[PDB]
């Protein structure tokens, strides 16, 4: 069915905080305010797996600090 | 060519507007300025050799960055296909114009170069170093081709035959 | 050109807004059926007043559909000005425009 | 007469199913159809000497109410990798086409 | 006597008939034979009326035949307008009352 | 009598309105329309400037 | 998991389109570069942001901000009861 | 009536009809080539049949029968309705397809 | 209400009786004789009247 | 509002695309606040719950979810793809490339027969499918 209520309150924040021309009695700009992903080629699954392990092991790291 | 040489010096000086108010940032300054890079006294025809090599080497990075080869640039800068490509691989060379834009722009300066290390090793002399550059720049339309890629150049192309006229 | 769009989700935000948390949960989709009959009586010109709707929120539903009224009477004159005048247009502009005037 | 007809045959009814993925269902039509009702038998016709896939099986069933609700629930049931098209099975044997071609001229 | 009608009348049917050549395929062709669209509906063709000065190549006017003999070959101009067979008002009128007063 | 439905052929230099009539009413009025027309042309009730003329 | 457990695989048109195919120095050279970038871009900032500024403010001065003018019916909105906000009924009627 | 008449200032039953067209048919046949001549771009020869008299056109028959009357969704009505451009295309193909009309870059069916 | 899925019918499999009482509501017979033809190479009637 | 559900990650993606297994899945890659998104996210929300049978609709924001950006070539403002059981489907809408629609169409009837076709062909077998309108010329007089 349709998003819930809170869903669309989620959605609707996110719209006023990006679009200050209609929103947010501010200021202005359209779209503004106020990271390895997989290329889809099949050579390349072992770099990227060990990139997103890498990448969550200091993030654990992080987390132990 | 009279005439229209006439209309663009009209159209320039009815068109100009007075500068704007910089803040006199020089980039060359600021490259001093930074670590990568340091100063020298050369002589023109190595600088413009070095140049040369060093866009045939930026324009083939462009080319084999998606590991997919089957396009080759030769140090004229004239690209070609190495076999018959499928309707697929056509596709894939398919690539922007700004990319031929400057390898056209590329193709240009190696031809300059190449007339300069032509006098300089004796193959011609002074005067026909002159003549081939005069040639080159009203022939620009001719030996290189960039108004395939940017038809604002037509009207360079026509001005410089038009100065070939009066000259 | 979307400005209607823009309105809705401005007009449905604000709303929303005020709304306390527990009943945002159920009445955001029965609010917007009304902004959306709202508008289809102010279409037909037909009497709109739900007995049971508080002042408050039938009058904010009120500016939004006087908004939106004017920006569709707006740009179904300038379409037709457009067509009219001689300009490229297709069969669902065409038709839509033809509904509107 | 292949020695293979006699091991559903307990007075049960065999539903024919076509139009089945080759390069699966050795038994996942077993396991999509043992839900309803119990242990069964559900064969699907492999022919040898190349392991290929033939295409349709064959699957037997106690009652004919269960059959029923069966093929109701499953014809174009999503299957493996494609749906299935189920029909009644046929066995015409010789001792049966020899009663058709008896009837035949009376 | 109106020189923008024949114009007018021109482009409109330039636009049809790219219409159906966009239709045909995606993209636009050079030379396209006018025979597809000026055939009689009846001999397989459209059957568009004309009122423009459409010159037929000589080229299309070819065509050959075979039989026991071998291959033969033959030819056959501008395609007609309507104007041509369509009468003037004033030779209808004038005709009008003098065929009318014989009648009577 | 009835209500008549009205929609809009679109020669976009300008709308014309269209009326749908119920079919029964339809039939009274063209009887009627016809009827009024041969009345009207025998007794001459349109002088001869009222154009256009069954004739021209 | 990144995406590739889907067992997808993309496919690409044109080799204009984004990427090719990040340490301490990389770092350092990056800073270099948009330090570079940003006092090229420093020349007419000023002037380009303030005429920016001034144009946005006629223009909303001209035609107001959509929240904006609902600010009123929002904040009278405010008033209403929770006794109320519960009780809304439904088009269905 | 909604429809756009464009005879909408005579009729039929009490002026007669005020033009004539059989000799301009007959004149554009005559002027693209004569019946042998505009044949020759189709494919009827290709048919084969041995004489272009006894013959007769299909209008809306298809290979459904052309199933004018039924329940389809828009886009089979739209499928139905693309067929006879699907049959006129195919018979002025012989003329359409050739490297004249059509620029560059040839293509083999396969097989 | 949503669209149907679009599956087709499993197919008309039995005749006569109820189905051609079926099909005499809506898609009876016709000429299928000289209104479906169009009668290839002369035009026999007055030229363009489509 | 976009009362569409919406995804936040490549897992929820990629598990969302796993969990039909008889509805064509329509994906709608783009920023909610880009008036191409805005305009083509407002056709889905109308042809959703007419297409609720066979269909079901989602909503991906590139920035929050970029992950698959590389893999299909997602940077135009929106764009529109399909997949029937894991497979990505594709649709010879006659603009050059098949993988997807990347404009924002306004015709729910069109996009309506759009993914009638894809689920038609997909649940035939096939994994490129024929639109019943070719986008070459928009078709404008």
């Amino acid at each position: 069915v349709y998003a819930p209520g809170l869903d669309i309150e989620s959605s609707l924040k996110q719209l006023a905080e990006r679009r200050t021309d209609i929103f947010g009695v501010e200021e202005t700009a359209i779209g503004k305010k106020i990271k390895v992903t997989w290329d889809g080629h099949s050579g390349s699954m072992a770099r990227t797996q060990q990139a997103a392990q890498a990448n969550i092991t200091l993030q654990e790291q992080i987390e132990a600090i | 060519s009279y005439q229209k040489l006439l209309k663009y010096y009209v159209l320039n000086a009815l068109k100009h507007r007075p500068p704007k108010a910089q803040k006199k940032r020089y980039l060359f300054r600021s490259f001093k300025a930074t670590k990568f890079f340091q100063s020298t006294k050369l002589d023109w025809v190595e600088v413009g050799l070095q140049v040369c090599r060093q866009g045939y080497n930026m324009l083939n990075l462009l080319i084999h960055r998606k590991n997919l080869n089957y396009l080759h640039l030769d140090y004229n800068f004239n690209l070609k296909p190495v076999k018959t490509l499928t309707t697929k691989e056509r596709k894939k060379s398919r690539f922007g114009n700004a990319f031929h834009l400057c390898r056209e722009v590329l193709r240009l300066t190696k031809l300059v170069v190449d007339s300069h290390v032509q006098y300089r090793l004796g193959n011609v002399d002074a005067f026909q170093l002159a003549d081939g550059l005069q040639y080159i720049f009203a022939h620009v339309g001719q030996l290189t081709g960039m108004y395939r890629y940017k038809y604002k150049l037509m009207r360079q192309i026509r001005m410089c035959k038009d100065l070939k006229h009066l000259i | 050109s979307h400005f209607d769009l823009e309105l809705r989700a401005a007009v449905m935000h604000d709303i929303l807004d005020m709304m306390p948390e527990g009943i945002k949960q159920n009445k955001a989709r029965t609010i917007l059926q009304h902004l959306s009959e709202a508008w289809r009586c102010w279409k037909a010109n037909i009497p709109w007043k739900v007995p049971g709707l508080p002042t408050p929120i039938e009058n904010m539903i009120l500016r939004y559909v006087k908004a939106k009224a004017d920006w569709w009477t707006n740009t179904a004159h300038y379409n037709r000005e457009r067509i009219r005048r001689g300009a490229t247009v297709d069969k669902t502009v065409c038709k839509k425009n033809l509904g509107r005037l | 007469e292949d020695p293979s007809l006699l091991e559903w045959d307990a007075d049960d009814f065999r539903i024919f199913c076509g139009d089945l993925g080759n390069e699966v269902n050795d038994d996942i039509l077993a396991r999509a159809f043992s839900r309803f009702p119990s242990f069964l038998k559900a064969k699907v016709i492999r022919d040898k000497r190349t392991g290929k896939t033939k295409g349709y099986g064959f699957v037997s069933f106690k009652d004919p109410s269960d059959y029923v609700r069966a093929m109701r629930e499953m014809n174009g049931k999503y299957v493996g990798s494609r749906p299935i098209k189920l029909r009644k099975s046929m066995w015409k044997d010789r001792n049966l086409d020899v009663v058709r071609k008896k009837q035949k001229e009376k | 006597n109106t020189q923008e009608l024949l114009d007018l009348l021109v482009k409109c049917e330039n636009k049809i008939q790219t219409r159906i050549k966009i239709g045909l395929n995606s993209k636009m062709p050079s030379r396209f034979p006018p025979v597809v669209f000026y055939t009689p509906k009846e001999l397989g063709g459209l059957g568009m009326l004309s009122m423009g000065h459409v010159l037929i190549p000589q080229s299309d006017l070819r065509w050959s035949k075979q039989t026991d003999v071998g291959i033969t070959h033959f030819r056959s101009q501008l395609i007609p307008n309507l104007y041509r067979y369509i009468q003037p008002w004033e030779s209808e009128f004038i005709d009008s009352q003098r065929v009318w007063a014989e009648y009577a | 009598f009835k209500e008549v439905g009205i929609e809009f052929m679109d020669l976009y230099s300008h709308l014309v309105p269209v009326y749908d009539v119920e079919p029964l009413e339809k039939i009274t009025d063209a009887y009627l329309d016809q009827y009024l027309w041969y009345e009207a042309d025998k007794r001459r009730l349109f002088p001869p400037w009222i154009k256009p003329a069954d004739t021209e | 998991v990144p995406g590739l457990g889907r067992g997808a695989t993309g496919f690409t048109t044109r080799s204009d389109i984004g990427p090719a195919r990040y340490e301490k120095d990389d770092e350092e050279a990056d800073a270099i570069y948009a330090a570079l970038d940003k006092r090229m871009d420093e020349r007419r900032k000023e002037r380009r942001e303030q005429r920016e500024k001034e144009e946005i403010e006629k223009y909303r001065m001209e035609r107001p901000k959509i929240q904006q003018q609902f600010s009123d019916l929002k904040r009278k909105l405010a008033e209403v009861t929770e006794e109320e906000w519960l009780s809304i009924p439904e088009v269905g009627d | 009536v909604l429809k756009q008449n464009p005879f909408w200032w005579t009729h039929q039953r009490h002026d007669g009809k005020l033009w004539n067209l059989n000799n301009y048919r007959t004149d554009m046949i005559q002027a693209l080539g004569g019946v042998e001549g505009i044949l020759e771009h189709t494919l009827f020869k290709g048919t084969y049949f041995p004489t272009w008299e006894g013959l007769f056109w299909e209008k809306a028959s298809g290979f459904e029968e052309s199933m004018k009357w039924k329940k389809l969704t828009n886009a089979q009505r739209s499928g139905l309705n693309q067929i006879p451009n699907r049959r006129f295309t195919l018979w002025w193909s012989p003329t359409i397809n050739r490297a004249n009309v059509y620029v560059g870059f040839q293509v083999q069916l396969d097989l | 209400k949503p669209l149907p899925a679009p599956l087709d019918g499993q197919r008309k499999k039995r005749g006569g009786r109820r189905y051609r009482k079926m099909k005499e509501r809506l898609g009876l017979t016709e000429i299928r004789k000289q209104a479906n033809r169009m009668s290839f190479g002369e035009i026999e009637e007055d030229a363009y009247q489509e | 509002s976009y009362m569409l559900p919406h995804l936040h990650n490549g897992w929820q993606v990629d598990q969302a695309i796993l969990s039909e297994e008889d509805r064509v899945v329509v994906i709608r890659f783009g920023h909610d606040w880009d008036p191409t998104c805005m305009k083509m996210d407002e056709v889905l929300y109308s042809i959703a719950e007419k297409v609720k049978n066979f269909a079901v609709i989602y909503l991906v924001d590139i920035t929050e979810v970029p992950d698959f950006n590389k893999m299909y070539e997602l940077y135009d403002p929106c764009t529109v793809m399909f997949f029937f059981r894991n497979k990505h489907i594709m649709i010879d809408l006659g603009t050059g490339n098949n993988n997807k629609i990347n404009w924002a169409m306004e015709d729910k009837q069109e996009m309506v027969d759009i993914i009638e076709t894809v689920y038609r062909g997909a649940r035939k077998g096939r994994g490129l499918v024929v639109s019943p309108k070719d986008y070459s010329t928009k078709y404008r007089y």
